[PDB]
Formats: C-alpha cells, sequence, structure tokens
RNA sequence: UCAGGGUUCGAUUCCGGAGAGGGAGCCUGAGAAACGGCUACCACAUCCAAGGAAGGCAGCAGGCGCGCAAAUUACCCACUC
RNA sequence: CCUUUAACGAGGAUCCAUUGGAGGGCAAGUCUGGUCGCAGCAGCCGCGGUAAUUCCAGCUCCAAUAGCGUAUAUUAAAGUU
RNA sequence: CGGGAAACCAAAGUCUUUGGGUUCCGGGGGGAGUAUGGUUGCAAAGCUGAAACUUAAAGGAAUUGACGGAAGGGCACCACC
RNA sequence: ACACCAUGG
C-alpha cells in the first residue's frame, strides 16, 4: 500500500505534534 | 439527476448557485481577497523597485543557459521579488542600487517558459526604456 | 475496467457468506467465490485392484470409493492448473469440460 | 558502461588533444564534495568556492568523477556561482603543474 | 570557448556590421494598395498546379 | 407517484409513434388530456380516438398515423404574455412553417397562431411538431 | 459586452444623501446644529519684545508628499443664470 | 482657431510613415553572413550541441496604418457555474 | 429499441426532436482531508475544513507492438541429453 | 508436486 500508508505515517506525526502543542501550553 | 424543476424554488436555486460559484477557482481567487492581499504588487500592473543585485538562474531542462535577473525591493510594499530582464546584453545597462519599473509577465500568477520561478520583468531602469537603451535611441543619463 | 458480469463471485441478493479455508493455501476465502471439486476414487489404485481382489478373504468384494470435497483459493487453484485462464469471449462458457 | 548503447557516436578521441590554459575569467579548481542535481562543490586555487554547475554540453557525455582537476568559467556579476568548462586527464595535470600552471598547492 | 561561458552579451557584440544599403522611398496610402491589388489580381501569368508564396527563395 | 398526468399521456403517445404502433392505450385520463388531443386532430396528427368509461378516470385509445413527429409537456405550467410568446416559439419550434405551441387562456386550451388571433396569454402546457 | 438568457461596472457634470482635520456645544435667522460663523477639548502649525495673538484649499490656480497613475499661481462678466 | 482671399511654396537623393512579425496556431522566406545547448528567442508546442525556415544582422515579404506593441482588471469564447 | 468516449447497459433507454417529482454532491493536477477555530470521545480518533505556493498535464476506454521468474502447441548439436 | 535471481550513462 502507499495510500495506506501515507495516511498512517500522517497520523503519527499529527500524534507527536499535537502532543508536543499542548504539552508546550 | 435530480434538479428541483417547480414554480416556487426558486430560493433553492438561488441559494445553491450562490455556493458552488465558490469551487470555480477563478472566481474564489477574484472574490476571498487572500489573493489580492498576497499579491507582491499592489493589486497594480506595474511598481518600482530598487535592484539589490544581479543574479542568473538555470533554466528547466531539457534546454539550457543562464537567464541573466536582477532582484528588487519595491518601493511601497517594501518586499522582494526577482525580475526577468528581457533582451540579448540588456543586463549590462543595469548598474546597482537604481530604481527600476517592473511588469508583469504574461500569464498573470505564473512563471512563463523555461524560467523557474520568475514572474516579472523590467521596462525601464532609470527613466529610460530598455527597448530604447537597446535599440540606440537614447543612452544612460549618465 | 470490469472483467466479469458477477465480480468473479456466485453472491446475488446478499449481504455476507461465510468464508472457507483453502485446501492447501489455508487461506480464507468466501464459499461462493473459492473453486470447489468432488472427487470420488478408489481406495485402491488400478494397478493394485487386480493384486488385491486376488487374495481377499471372500469371493465377492466390491473395493470401497474416497469420497473428498476440495476447496481451492484462486492462486493455488491457478498454480495447480485446475482451471486455466481463457480468451476474452470464450470466458462466458459455464458448461463444464466434456469428461 | 557496457550497455546495449552502441547508439551514440563512438568515442574517436585518439585524435590531437591539445592543452589548455587560463583566460579573463577563467581559472582551474579541484574538486571537494559533489552534490545533487549535477552541481558539484569546488575549490579553486585561491581559495573562493564557487559552488559550481556543470554545463549543458557535457550532460552526460564526460563523468565529473569526484577529486579531480577542472577548469571554471566565472560570471562577470556573480563570485559564488561558476560552470565547469573542461576536465583534464591526469596526463594534462601534470603537465601543467610542471608548466608553471597551476600552484603547488593541491594533490591529485 | 573563452571569457566567461555566462559572458552576457556575446553573439551581439561579436557580430560583424552592415549598413542599410536602401535609398528608394516606399509608397504609402492609398497608392500602396493600389500597387497591392494590380500585383495580387490584375496581371497573374499562368502556372503549373504546383502553386508559389509571394516571397519565395527555395 | 404520477404527479402530472398529461405529462405521462404525452410520453407515452410519444414512446410507441417512434416504435410504429398503429394504436395507443392511454390511462388515467382527463378534461385537460381530451381537449389537448382534440387540438392535436383537428390539425392532423392524430386519426381519431375512442374513450373508455370505467367509473372512475377511465382511458383512451388513439389511433396514430405517422405524420406525428414529437409531443411533450413543459413541466412548469409558466405564463407567456405575447410578448413573450416568440421567445418560446423560436426556442421550442423547429421552424416558423410549422408546429404549434398549445397553451391554456381565458378562452379555452388552443395554439398560439390562434392566441395571437384572439389576443391573449396564458399558461403554456406542451408543444408538437 | 451581449443569438435568447445573462455577467461585470456606476468616485465622476442629472436627481437624493452625507462631510469641511477628529468628536462636542451654540448664537443669529423664515431657514444652520452653518465651519469663506463663534466657543471648548484632541492632533497639527504660524508670529513674539515671551506678556500675548492668530489658523483650517475634500472652492479656483499653485506647492510638498504619495504613487504605475492626473493640465496654467492666464483672460472676462460679452453669453446662461 | 476654423472658414473667405491677394503674394510666394513640389520632381521624388524630398515638403522622406511607423509599429510588430516571417516553423505551427496565424497572413508572410526549406535566401545570404554570424554564433555553436553559448548568447538568446518562445503567451503555448518548441528552437540553439559547427549545414539554425525560430537567436544576431542585410535583403525580400507580411498585417494594420497616423497609428501599433506590452502589463493589468473585466466581458464574449464558457453548454468550463 | 435505443444510448455511450468505449468497455458495455432492457436500463446507464424514452436527451440539441433538450422541462414527471425531489434530496445529497463534482468543476485541471498537487499542497491536503494537511493548518487553524468549533464540536463530540476516558483514549485512539471522528465530524466540519482553508490558504500561501507549485505545475502542462495527471486521467478514462480501446488499438498495434515489446516484455513476463503466466498458460497451450512446435523447433535448433552456433540448445541440452 | 515452489532455496537463492538485486541494479542500469
Ligand atoms: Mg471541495
Ligand atoms: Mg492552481
Ligand atoms: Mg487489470
Ligand atoms: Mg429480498
Ligand atoms: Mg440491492
Ligand atoms: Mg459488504
Ligand atoms: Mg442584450
Ligand atoms: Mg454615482
Ligand atoms: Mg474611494
Ligand atoms: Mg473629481
Ligand atoms: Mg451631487
Ligand atoms: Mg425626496
Ligand atoms: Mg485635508
Ligand atoms: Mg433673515
Ligand atoms: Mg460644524
Ligand atoms: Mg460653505
Ligand atoms: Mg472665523
Ligand atoms: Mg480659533
Ligand atoms: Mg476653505
Ligand atoms: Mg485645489
Ligand atoms: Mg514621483
Ligand atoms: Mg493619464
Ligand atoms: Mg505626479
Ligand atoms: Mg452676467
Ligand atoms: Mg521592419
Ligand atoms: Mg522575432
Ligand atoms: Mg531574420
Ligand atoms: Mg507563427
Ligand atoms: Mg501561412
Ligand atoms: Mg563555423
Ligand atoms: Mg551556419
Ligand atoms: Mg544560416
Ligand atoms: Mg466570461
Ligand atoms: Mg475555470
Ligand atoms: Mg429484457
Ligand atoms: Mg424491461
Ligand atoms: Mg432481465
Ligand atoms: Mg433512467
Ligand atoms: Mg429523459
Ligand atoms: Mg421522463
Ligand atoms: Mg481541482
Ligand atoms: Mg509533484
Ligand atoms: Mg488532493
Ligand atoms: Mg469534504
Ligand atoms: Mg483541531
Ligand atoms: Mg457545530
Ligand atoms: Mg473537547
Ligand atoms: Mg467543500
Ligand atoms: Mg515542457
Ligand atoms: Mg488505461
Ligand atoms: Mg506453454
Ligand atoms: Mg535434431
Ligand atoms: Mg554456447
Ligand atoms: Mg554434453
Ligand atoms: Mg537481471
Ligand atoms: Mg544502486
Ligand atoms: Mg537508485
Amino acid at each position: 500500500m502507499r495510500a495506506k500508508w501515507r495516511k498512517k505515517r500522517m497520523r503519527r506525526l499529527k500524534r507527536k505534534r499535537r502532543k508536543m502543542r499542548q504539552r508546550s501550553k | 439527476m435530480g434538479k428541483c424543476r417547480g414554480l416556487r424554488t426558486a430560493r433553492k436555486l438561488r441559494s445553491h448557485r450562490r455556493d458552488q460559484k465558490w469551487h470555480d477557482k477563478q472566481y474564489k481567487k477574484a472574490h476571498l481577497g487572500t489573493a489580492l492581499k498576497a499579491n507582491p504588487f499592489g493589486g497594480a500592473s506595474h511598481a518600482k523597485g530598487i535592484v539589490l543585485e544581479k543574479v542568473g538562474v538555470e533554466a528547466k531542462q531539457p534546454n539550457s543557459a543562464i537567464r541573466k535577473c536582477v532582484r528588487v525591493q519595491l518601493i511601497k510594499n517594501g518586499k522582494k521579488i526577482t525580475a526577468f530582464v528581457p533582451n540579448d546584453g540588456c543586463l549590462n545597462f543595469i548598474e546597482e542600487n537604481d530604481e527600476v519599473l517592473v511588469a508583469g509577465f504574461g500569464r498573470k500568477g505564473h512563471a512563463v517558459g523555461d524560467i523557474p520561478g520568475v514572474r516579472f520583468k523590467v521596462v525601464k531602469v532609470a527613466n529610460v526604456s530598455l527597448l530604447a537603451l537597446y535599440k540606440g535611441k537614447k543612452e544612460r543619463p549618465r | 475496467t470490469k472483467k466479469r458480469r458477477n465480480n468473479g463471485r456466485a453472491k446475488k441478493g446478499r449481504g455476507h457468506v461465510q468464508p472457507i479455508r483453502c485446501t492447501n493455501c489455508a487461506c480464507c476465502v468466501p464459499k461462493d467465490k473459492a473453486i470447489k471439486k468432488f472427487v470420488i476414487r478408489n481406495i485402491v489404485e488400478a494397478a493394485a485392484v487386480r493384486d488385491i481382489s486376488e487374495v481377499s478373504v471372500f469371493d465377492a468384494y466390491v473395493l470401497p470409493k474416497l469420497y473428498v470435497k476440495l476447496h481451492y483459493c484462486v492462486s493455488c487453484a491457478i498454480h495447480s492448473k485446475v482451471v486455466r485462464n481463457r480468451s476474452r469471449e470464450a470466458r462466458k462458457d459455464r458448461t463444464p469440460p466434456p469428461r | 558502461g557496457g550497455k546495449n548503447r552502441r547508439r551514440g557516436k563512438n568515442e574517436n578521441e585518439s585524435e590531437k588533444r591539445e592543452l589548455v590554459f587560463k583566460e579573463d575569467g577563467q581559472e582551474y579548481a579541484q574538486v571537494i564534495k559533489m552534490l545533487g542535481n549535477g552541481r558539484l562543490e569546488a575549490m579553486c586555487f585561491d581559495g573562493v568556492k564557487r559552488l559550481c554547475h556543470i554545463r549543458g554540453k557535457l550532460r552526460k557525455k564526460v563523468w565529473i568523477n569526484t577529486s579531480d582537476i577542472i577548469l571554471v568559467g566565472l560570471r562577470d556579476y556573480q563570485d559564488n556561482k561558476a560552470d565547469v568548462i573542461l576536465k583534464y586527464n591526469a596526463d594534462e595535470a601534470r603537465s601543467l603543474k610542471a608548466y608553471g600552471e597551476l600552484p603547488e598547492h593541491a594533490k591529485i | 570557448v573563452h571569457g566567461s561561458l555566462a559572458r552576457v552579451g556575446k553573439v551581439r557584440g561579436q557580430t560583424l556590421k552592415v549598413a542599410k544599403q536602401e535609398k528608394k522611398k516606399k509608397r504609402t496610402g492609398r497608392a500602396k494598395r493600389r500597387m497591392q491589388y494590380n500585383r495580387r489580381f490584375v496581371n497573374v501569368v499562368p502556372t503549373f498546379g504546383k502553386k508559389k508564396g509571394p516571397n519565395a527563395n527555395s | 407517484v404520477r404527479m402530472n398526468v398529461l405529462a405521462d399521456a404525452l410520453k407515452s403517445i410519444n414512446n410507441a409513434e417512434k416504435r410504429g404502433k398503429r394504436q395507443v392505450l392511454i390511462r388515467p385520463c382527463s378534461k385537460v388530456i381530451v381537449r389537448f388531443l382534440t387540438v392535436m386532430m383537428k390539425h392532423g396528427y392524430i386519426g381519431e380516438f375512442e374513450i373508455i368509461d370505467d367509473h372512475r378516470a377511465g382511458k383512451i385509445v388513439v389511433n396514430l398515423t405517422g405524420r406525428l413527429n414529437k409531443c411533450g409537456v413543459i413541466s412548469p405550467r409558466f405564463d407567456v404574455q405575447l410578448k413573450d410568446l416568440e421567445k418560446w416559439q423560436n426556442n421550442l419550434l423547429p421552424s416558423r412553417q410549422f408546429g404549434f405551441i398549445v397553451l391554456t387562456t381565458s378562452a379555452g386550451i388552443m395554439d398560439h397562431e390562434e392566441a395571437r388571433r384572439k389576443h391573449t396569454g396564458g399558461k403554456i402546457l406542451g408543444f408538437f411538431f
């Protein structure tokens, strides 16, 4: 797959970034 | 496969068309305003600027050259833009730190031809044309 | 583009059918999309039947058959030459091959 | 090397290769490290870096592999950029170093 | 090849100069149209089916 | 669920003339359809027709000749004002030498070449050409 | 601009409205919340003998500034009023 | 100022027509000289690597013509609202 | 029958001879179902959802080749036994 | 009645 894994990678990066943002504030 | 046809449906038709216009790119950028706010001109045809320096940009393959551009900073906005110089050997008329009047290229927002990411071109260097500076009809004021 | 009118499957007028495992691949295919085969064969082989019928204890003995029902995934059914790919219009024959 | 491609005209480089010296706005350099997109870093024989570009005449024709003597043309108005005009054989590189052409600075 | 490869105005400089040779003042206005009608419609000396263009050279 | 009865009648007659039939059955029916078929018959586009009683809405059997080419309905009965009539018979009709717009007016169900004669507009029903 | 339907524009000589740097208050008059009127605050700016006084071109010309972008500091009540 | 009029005022080498093009779309050269994937052209497809109908110039030819080219907003083409 | 770009469809027909009724929804390719605001959820996440910027194509059905660690026939000591 | 077979100025 490449749509599936693109979606998965974007999801995991979004989780990391959301955690960083909301832990900063 | 279905579009209301009845005799009192005018509200639905009008309110639905008014919505669907917003998916048409060319209409959308006329009316959101975020294009005009982002335009490096003022929403004008031309702008004056001061020549920061001279660069060459390598053209996009297959064809090959170095395309002889100024990099200008505009007077009114103060924002920085790159511009092409339009004929054989003109890059010698452009001294550094004089004014220039840049114009559009020809496709209203987009880089023309083989040059990567240059959207404007020079017409006047110091209140004299390039077409006259190059055809010999005038010489630089200094 | 679409390749089969029935999608290569029997299901019409139904939502779901319970799966079934292949017999060599152990894959997991719908019971109507799998490739079935009934096999009825002698418990002895045809070479041996004249030797075994010679040392029976009894005078009349008709040896037993082996009834087995097989299901194949498509990859395994094509790898074992059970079915073959066919011409484009020759794909719409439903009658089984002549014996 | 070694492909199907006998389609391009054969090398024939055996005829009469000369020697080539500097000019106004030309100078020799050595290759430090190569980069993508075709362009490569360089290092001239006075100190400038001149992140250099392979001219259109040399595309997939003479292979500028790492760490060898090159000739670059400067630009009349920009200095941090240059373009490869020519690559030397190690024969020409020793010939220029002995002739008193390239400095006794860099090695081959 | 010699100098900067990027040398600007190369071909416009090294091109050899030639003057305008002419004297003859060309025609202007109605009198020019009078010319083009006569040359395109009045006398058209007949030719084979492989027709020819008004600036042909080859 | 059968909102427009004239639409079915005209589509039914039309789907059968193309096939080549000689008689067609229409069901339900109404005063409006019967008036419309009369206009289509005084001009010669269909033959005589027979109405069946059944103590409900009835049925009609129509005798077709081949002279008919199309008939149809304009689904919202828009108003037309005898100064906007030309913009209709120039969009709907195939040529200014034949074909008819049929419209309902205070003076009955008629065809535009007569509405012009009696100086009145009204609501558009359909056309046949 | 436009077959038919429409799309886009209307600061601009005719009609209506609103405002004289920003907000506010009033005198006189049939008529004004008037600025070619007055009073006060805000922001600007001029003269001084340092006590005081004076100001409003989005009228006509003209100048600076701004910008891709716009004319003369002329003549006259003879015509319309 | 225009109109009305005496006196001077035309031989074309001036009492001088320009602006953009010439591969296709799109009217007009498979001429000659120069440059050699450089300089450059080109709205789009594409031209230039030593034999360029596309670059620089001479010659010739094309379109409109006292006008023509470029940048930009907008309308028709758009039955792509 | 007729329709369609065709594969194909008794509906995907009765459509330039265009109008039976009504609901959702598309507008070159990417950035992107991303950023941000709201909201629901214990959480994983769902729903609603941009722009800057970049690009001359990305795509659909069908045709002829070439290839296949795809299938059926057949052939050669420049193939094997 | 299936060992291993990547890449291309
Ligand atoms: Mg959308
Ligand atoms: Mg875009
Ligand atoms: Mg497939
Ligand atoms: Mg059922
Ligand atoms: Mg169902
Ligand atoms: Mg399901
Ligand atoms: Mg109109
Ligand atoms: Mg107005
Ligand atoms: Mg305004
Ligand atoms: Mg004004
Ligand atoms: Mg007014
Ligand atoms: Mg009033
Ligand atoms: Mg002011
Ligand atoms: Mg008074
Ligand atoms: Mg006041
Ligand atoms: Mg006043
Ligand atoms: Mg006063
Ligand atoms: Mg005062
Ligand atoms: Mg005043
Ligand atoms: Mg003034
Ligand atoms: Mg200025
Ligand atoms: Mg102006
Ligand atoms: Mg000015
Ligand atoms: Mg007077
Ligand atoms: Mg010319
Ligand atoms: Mg040209
Ligand atoms: Mg030429
Ligand atoms: Mg052309
Ligand atoms: Mg032509
Ligand atoms: Mg040569
Ligand atoms: Mg040549
Ligand atoms: Mg030539
Ligand atoms: Mg439009
Ligand atoms: Mg559009
Ligand atoms: Mg059937
Ligand atoms: Mg049926
Ligand atoms: Mg059936
Ligand atoms: Mg249908
Ligand atoms: Mg229909
Ligand atoms: Mg219908
Ligand atoms: Mg899109
Ligand atoms: Mg991409
Ligand atoms: Mg996307
Ligand atoms: Mg969505
Ligand atoms: Mg959020
Ligand atoms: Mg909500
Ligand atoms: Mg919450
Ligand atoms: Mg949306
Ligand atoms: Mg391209
Ligand atoms: Mg395909
Ligand atoms: Mg085989
Ligand atoms: Mg043999
Ligand atoms: Mg061998
Ligand atoms: Mg052997
Ligand atoms: Mg291999
Ligand atoms: Mg590798
Ligand atoms: Mg690789």
